[PDB]
């Protein structure tokens, strides 16, 4: 009976402000202790705040300051005061409510990203097979996450390998994703190479081929 | 050549601090015992002598300048605290000890008194003789109790009484074991509370003598009284229940001090 | 102030056997740790609280007890669809939340040997004014695999980025892929290009070598 | 928790000068052998002070409490016990209570729900209060004790001190002197308005023994005092 409502995450610059909302549906804001969590990926979870059932507010050692929590019984829903940022502050969190010591309750997840730059066309980058065998596309300079990629319109679904996304030393996206092709299929059936995002919304078709002088 | 200090009264009845101290049994979190502490004479230098106690912290007030000035009254707060939770009797402090459990105004003049005590309230397995309030819809008032049996509600909906979800029993229990951590200690905390208003005082402190000087010009100082003279004996003997005598010309002539009650001519 | 840390990364079992996961505790503190457990891209769940209950809602499949510094998390029997990481919580006096490292449970397989297929750059790739040249890995166990790259016999580090797929239902196959960042003046100064991988499958590593302009 | 009385008799209070009692030491400091005139209060000489008796008669009269009062009584058996002394004498009130049993004295001021008539009921019964509430100041002190016993009482209030002075003497008012010790000091500092006595009735309805007290007004005058070589004070001017 108990459901949370996320929203307000997106890419905001790093000198910027966001607004968090966290609604409660069979819960009130305003009587039992509030729990917020933090998770960067690659690693575990980690602690941000906790907010009393009183105007007690606590946060943990390396965001003592710039953040302030501020509750509203107007709407039952919560609200987070947020005004810097720092590189690995982008993460996922999940506001949920709970008793001292343990919490139960949870709620969904809104990504947040924070980068000095913008939306950007990928760029596919075709691979050259060895004259089994390995065929796969690279994809290069893409924002903002995610992406998708499909094999011969979605027709291709064995086999199929999607990296997760890596992010390099300049701040840039790269993925890639290979699939497992015979060596007597090369010449019989021709594979398209389809990248696209819904921010971006580019169009852009990859045919493969297996080299013959380079 | 010397001075002479104040020869007051014997050390009349002591306060109450022993039991206060070492009772076998300390009051609950949420249900801390109030005591009131007078008529007496306060002794702090004694309890400071053997300095059992780790934590000292007083605003306001001074252990020196403690067995001169004096309150009206004194409350004494005995309850079982850990220490984590007590370098959270700060008012400067909050959390759910200083928000749902005990509340310090920012005026208040005294401060409390822990030590370890890791030999007692504990067992072999884990103590549940002590409980806390942790669930409260508002902030406590300060020097106040309240003892709710109730059962907490979050939710929407009201339950009554029974065990569901949304609504659960407010107070929780204590975990006390030997092989608990530092932070994690159970420790015997004290509050010593300190209240001037405008009657006068009824429990200040106790004060010592000297030796007796005879046959000198020597300077005395008799009940706050200062003045120069040799102290003699004589045959001047005066109805009980005086301080001291005088003259035509309001020099004081004859004194009795508290010890021996004798004659002790000024000059 | 409290740090907490665990003992075991990544454990392998079957259906019939016990994870034995625990949790280190620096500090002395009891019967007040609570373990969950989160699904990849989904929100985490509860599944013990104060180390010596259960939830209604948890299946009593799930056991856990300790007295004062170590606790443990057996399992009477574990469940395709219970296959998650687990994380112990220890609280504060003033209920700041502390969360460690994580183990993943999966099964042990060790079916093959991790197979090199190296590719050479595009011709369109040049334009670009940046050189990019992969190798993958493909079913390979345990997680133990360098993906160094050696040219001109000569050891690189800090370039390839470590990336690994996710697991299907059916067969559970692992796969890595790495991508190397090198600028175009660069490439000409080399000659060859490979990335050699070290498993217990093979007897002896194998090295794929390929030239710069042809094979 | 009282029984309120109805065969009260009313009777007009009547008058009967005092010769030369009010005197009582001015302070702690003891002096001897010389004469000095103080400014304190004192009961003025050739005054007048109520006459009150108590044997079917039963008073507890309500008189002001504008300063001190001075009460003196012929006893015997020890009729009168205490007074009392608040505004109101109620629950949204501080007052002052005192209760002499027979084994001891205690002095407790605390609020209480006092009646009309509070009396004394062997001695097993105390219908003097109801209940009480937060207070402080509880001491207990030592006893304060043909008509053959004669009790002298002087209250008095300045800088919050109750200040009492008692003696007692063997034997209307007889001709003579005497001289009030100071014998406790209680600062206590509450407001004054009333000086409430408490009476005990003997139960066999109920029938009372001869009794009778005598209540005044201190007032700032100026006295002469000659005071003797051995330090007790001789009568006044
Ligand atoms: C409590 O008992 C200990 C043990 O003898 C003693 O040292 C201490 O002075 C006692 N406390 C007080 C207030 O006397
Ligand atoms: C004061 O104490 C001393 C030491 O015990 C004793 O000798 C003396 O008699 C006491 N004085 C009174 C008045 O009790
Ligand atoms: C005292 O008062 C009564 C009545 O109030 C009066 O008759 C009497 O004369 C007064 N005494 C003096 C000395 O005036
Ligand atoms: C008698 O008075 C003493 C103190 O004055 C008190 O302790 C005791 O309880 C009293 N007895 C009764 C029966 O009220
Ligand atoms: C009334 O009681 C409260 C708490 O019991 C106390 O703080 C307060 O001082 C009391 N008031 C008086 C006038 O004694
Ligand atoms: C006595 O009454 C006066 C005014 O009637 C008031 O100002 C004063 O505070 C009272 N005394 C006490 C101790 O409250
Ligand atoms: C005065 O004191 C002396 C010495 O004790 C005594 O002999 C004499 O009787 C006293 N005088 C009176 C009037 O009691």
């Amino acid at each position: 009976e108990v459901q949370l409502v996320e929203s307000g995450g997106g890419l905001i610059q790093p000198g910027g402000s966001l607004r968090l909302s966290c609604a409660a549906s069979g819960l009130t804001v305003s009587s039992n202790y509030m729990h917020w969590v933090r998770q960067a990926p690659g690693k575990g979870l980690e602690w941000v705040s906790v907010l009393y059932a009183g105007g007690s507010a606590f946060y943990a050692d390396s965001v003592k300051g710039r953040f302030t929590i501020s509750r509203n019984n107007s709407k039952n829903t919560l609200y987070l005061q947020m005004n810097s940022l720092r590189a690995e502050d982008t993460a996922i969190y999940y506001c949920a409510r709970g008793l001292g010591d343990y919490l139960d309750s949870w709620g969904q997840g809104t990504l947040v990203t924070v980068s000095s730059a913008s939306t950007k066309g990928p760029s596919v980058f075709p691979l050259a097979p060895s004259s089994t065998a390995a065929l796969g596309c690279l994809v290069k300079d893409y924002f903002p996450e995610p992406v998708t990629v499909s094999w011969n319109s979605g027709a291709l679904t064995s086999g199929v390998h999607t990296f997760p996304a890596v992010l390099q030393s300049s701040g840039l996206y790269s993925l890639s994703s290979v699939v497992t092709v015979p060596s007597s299929s090369l010449g019989t059936q021709t594979y398209i190479c389809n990248v696209n995002h819904k921010p971006s919304n580019t169009k852009v078709d990859k045919k493969v081929e297996p080299k013959s002088c380079d | 050549p010397t001075e002479s200090i104040v020869r007051f009264p014997n050390i009349t009845n002591l306060c109450p601090f022993d039991e206060v101290f070492n009772a076998t049994r300390f009051a609950s979190v949420y249900a801390w015992n109030r005591k009131r502490i007078s008529n007496c004479v306060a002794d702090y230098s004694v309890l400071y002598n053997l300095a059992p106690f780790f934590t000292f912290k007083c605003y306001g007030v001074s252990p020196t300048k403690l067995n001169d000035l004096c309150f009206t009254n004194v409350y004494a707060d005995s309850f079982v605290i850990r220490g984590d939770e007590v370098r959270q009797i700060a008012p400067g402090q909050t959390g759910n000890i200083a928000d749902y459990n005990y509340k310090l105004p920012d005026d208040f003049t005294g401060c409390v008194i822990a030590w370890n005590s890791n030999k007692l309230d504990s067992k072999v397995s884990g103590n549940y003789n002590y409980l806390y309030r942790l669930f409260r819809k508002s902030n406590l008032k300060p020097f106040e109790r309240d003892i709710s049996t109730e059962i907490y509600q979050a939710g929407n909906k009201p339950c009554n009484g029974v065990a569901g979800f949304n609504c659960y029993f407010p107070l929780r229990s204590y975990s006390f074991r030997p092989t608990y951590g530092v932070g994690h200690q159970p420790y015997r905390v004290v509050v010593l509370s300190f209240e001037l208003l405008h009657a006068p005082a009824t429990v200040c402190g106790p004060k010592k003598s000297t030796n007796l000087v005879k046959n000198k010009c020597v300077n005395f100082n008799f009940n706050g009284l200062k003045g120069t003279g040799v102290l003699t004996e004589s045959n001047k003997k005066f109805l009980p229940f005086q301080q001291f005598g005088r003259d035509i010309a309001d020099t004081t002539d004859a004194v009795r001090d508290p010890q021996t009650l004798e004659i002790l001519d000024i000059t | 102030d409290i740090q907490m840390t665990q003992s075991p990364s990544s454990v392998s079992a079957s259906v019939g056997d016990r994870v034995t996961i625990t949790c280190r505790a620096s500090q002395g503190i009891g019967s007040w740790l609570a373990w969950y457990q989160q699904k990849p891209g989904k929100a985490p769940q509860l599944l013990i609280y104060a180390a010596s209950t259960l939830q209604s809602g948890v299946p009593p499949r799930f056991s856990g007890s300790g007295s004062g510094t170590d606790f443990t998390l057996t399992i009477t029997s574990l469940q395709p669809e219970d296959f998650a990481s687990y994380y112990c919580q220890q609280a504060n006096s003033v209920l700041a939340l502390t969360f460690g490292g994580g183990t993943k449970v999966e099964i042990k397989r060790t079916v093959a040997a991790p197979s090199v297929f190296i590719f050479p750059p595009s011709d369109e790739q040049l334009k670009s004014g940046t050189a990019s040249v992969v190798c993958l890995l493909n079913n390979f166990y345990p997680r133990e695999a360098k993906v160094q790259w050696k040219v001109d016999n000569a050891l690189q580090s800090g370039n390839s980025q470590e990336s690994v797929t996710e697991q299907d239902s059916k067969d559970s196959t692992y796969s890595l892929s790495s991508t190397l960042t090198l600028s175009k003046a660069d490439y000409e100064k080399h000659k060859v290009y490979a990335c050699e991988v070290t498993h217990q499958g093979l007897s002896s590593p194998v090295t794929k070598s390929f030239n710069r302009g042809e094979c | 928790q009282c029984v309120n009385l109805t065969t009260r008799t009313q009777l007009p209070p009547a008058y009967t000068n005092s010769f030369t009692r009010g005197v009582y030491y001015p302070d702690k400091v003891f002096r001897s052998s010389v004469l000095h005139s103080t400014q304190d209060l004192f009961l003025p000489f050739f005054s007048n002070v109520t006459w009150f008796h108590v044997i079917k008669r039963f008073d507890n009269p309500v008189l002001p409490f504008n300063d001190g009062v001075y009460f003196a009584s012929i006893e015997k058996s020890n009729i009168i016990r205490g007074w009392i002394f608040g505004t109101t004498l109620d629950s949204k009130t501080q007052s002052l209570l005192i209760v002499n049993n027979a084994t001891n004295v205690v002095i407790k001021v605390c609020e209480f729900q006092f009646c009309n008539d509070p009396f004394l009921d062997m001695e097993s019964e105390f219908r003097v209060y109801s209940s009480a509430n937060n207070c402080t100041f509880e001491y207990v002190s030592q006893p304060f004790l043909n008509f053959k016993n004669l009790r002298e009482f002087v209250f008095k209030n300045i800088d919050g001190y109750f200040k009492i002075y008692s003696k007692h003497t063997p034997i209307d008012l007889p001709q003579g002197f005497s001289a009030l010790e100071p014998l406790v000091d209680l600062p206590i500092g509450i407001n004054i308005t009333r000086f409430q006595t408490l009476l005990a009735l003997h139960r066999s309805g109920w029938t009372a023994g001869a009794a009778a007290y005598y209540v005044g007004y201190l007032q700032p005058r100026t006295f002469l005092l000659k005071y003797n070589e051995n330090g007790t004070i001789t009568d006044a001017v």
